[PDB]
């Protein structure tokens, strides 16, 4: 986001980016979401 | 929706940072009235 | 089905002839006996006419015989430099640059003697879109200034915050 | 519509802005009210960039936005966008674009002196004249970090402040004549 931000990108790549940086953060908090994707670990085992 | 935030009176997406600023904005003493401790 | 390859082929013939460089305007007719359409009915020969070859805008009507438009095709790259300066005067656009090349022979040569008055665009289908210089306002914009603009974001800024930005620093 | 105005908004837009935008800018002074689909037409650009470029200019409020609903002859649902250049919106977004310009350069410089001037190369990061003072010990007569063992020159911090310090008069000098259209804005 910041590079994005630094070449001044397309504003539709940043609200996307924003919208995947929201939900790291937010599943990080919680990763029991309502009615969201859950963040797996690559292994089908959801993270804690 | 989700993890996001819409503002419709017509109908537009509400990013974190407007939410943000307008927060900064309130005063100390609003956030009493909000049962808020503001320090 | 029955009657429009044919003129597709006609037209065809004609950017062929083109390519040749035969600017006299030939006769319909001469040119179903140099592409095989005898057998064609008449009718739908007449058709064309009335109707195709005047919608047809590449074509052109000279003395009751019909041949393309010596005019509309760029022959000069200084008639391609007015045309781009009009275009841009009455908000037409950039014409493609393989449209321009078909249209006129070393048309890169032209495009390099043009150098800064034009300005070319890539397109992802490779298509050279081009656009006339301003000559009456010269500008110079450099990186880090661009990059010294780009992070601020007006954005982030409220309104309200704006016009009270104003009226704090006291003006 | 006084041309002082429309003079500001050119001259602005020109010089200290970006070419696709002006493009568009074209338009918008062409005709006060335009269709976005007359727009795009107008544009002869691809969707996806025109409406990155509109997320841009919908975010700086450059152009005001608003939507009309009409009742088409074929009935079907039809959503109908207008945007249009206001002047008085725009005076006040380019003054802050400009403005805000200022308070960067100073915090780059203050960011400057923040910086500490002694640095160690086994260390590998800068340090404080307090650190280095305190790991200085009265009996050996030198000082030196305890940790890394090697002598502390503060020579290399100096070099890229000078730098800067040469870009910014030469930012001072472009930026000097935009102040004189913005005064004859304000005539
Ligand atoms: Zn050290």
């Amino acid at each position: 986001l910041r590079r994005n931000e630094q070449n001044g990108a397309a504003a539709h790549v940043i609200a996307e980016d924003v919208k995947l940086l929201q939900f790291h953060v937010a599943t990080m908090v919680d990763n029991e979401l309502p009615g969201l994707p859950r963040a797996m670990q690559k292994s089908g085992r959801p993270l804690k | 929706s989700g993890l996001e935030l819409y503002a419709e009176w017509k109908k537009i997406l509400l990013s974190p940072e407007r939410v943000h600023e307008i927060f900064k904005r309130i005063s100390d003493e609003e956030c009493f009235v909000l049962g808020m401790e503001p320090r | 089905g029955y009657k429009f390859g044919v003129l597709a082929k006609i037209v065809n013939y004609m950017k062929t002839r083109h390519q040749r460089g035969d600017t006299h305007p030939l006769t319909l007719d001469e040119i179903l006996d140099e592409t095989q359409h005898l057998d064609i009915g008449l009718k739908q020969k007449q058709w064309l006419m009335t109707e195709a070859l005047v919608n047809n805008p590449k074509i052109e009507v000279i003395d009751g015989k019909y041949a393309f438009k010596p005019k509309y095709n760029v022959r000069d790259k200084k008639a391609l430099l007015r045309l781009l300066d009009q275009h841009d005067q009455r908000g037409l656009g950039g014409i493609l640059l393989e449209d321009i090349e078909e249209a006129l022979p070393n048309s890169q040569k032209a495009v390099k003697a043009l150098g800064d008055q034009i300005l070319f665009v890539n397109r992802p289908d490779k298509k050279k879109i081009l656009f006339f210089n301003d000559k009456s306002c010269q500008f110079s914009v450099d990186e880090e200034f661009q990059k010294l603009w780009r992070s601020v974001t007006v954005d982030s800024m409220d309104e309200e915050k704006i016009e009270e930005y104003l009226k704090r620093q006291g003006i | 519509v006084p041309a002082a105005l429309k003079r500001l908004a050119k001259y602005v837009i020109r010089g200290f802005y970006g070419i696709e935008h002006a493009l568009a800018l074209d338009i918008l002074i062409r005709n006060s009210c335009v269709k976005e689909e007359d727009m795009l037409e107008l544009l002869k650009f691809d969707r996806k960039q025109l409406r990155s470029v509109l997320n841009n200019l919908k975010g700086d409020k450059f152009i005001k936005c608003r939507m009309r609903v009409e009742t088409a002859a074929d009935g079907k649902t039809t959503r109908h966008n207008y945007y249009f250049i206001n002047y008085r919106t725009l005076v006040n977004v380019v003054k802050y674009k400009l403005d805000h310009m200022r308070r960067r350069i100073e915090t780059d410089e203050r960011d400057s002196t923040n910086r500490a001037s002694f640095k160690c190369p086994v260390c590998s990061s800068t340090f404080t004249d307090l650190e280095a003072n305190q790991l200085f010990d009265p009996m050996t007569g030198t000082f030196r970090c305890t940790f890394c063992h090697t002598e502390v020159e503060e020579d290399e911090s100096a070099m890229p402040k000078k730098d800067a310090r040469t870009l910014l008069a030469r930012f001072n000098e472009q930026i000097e004549p935009i102040y004189a259209l913005l005064r004859e804005t304000e005539d």
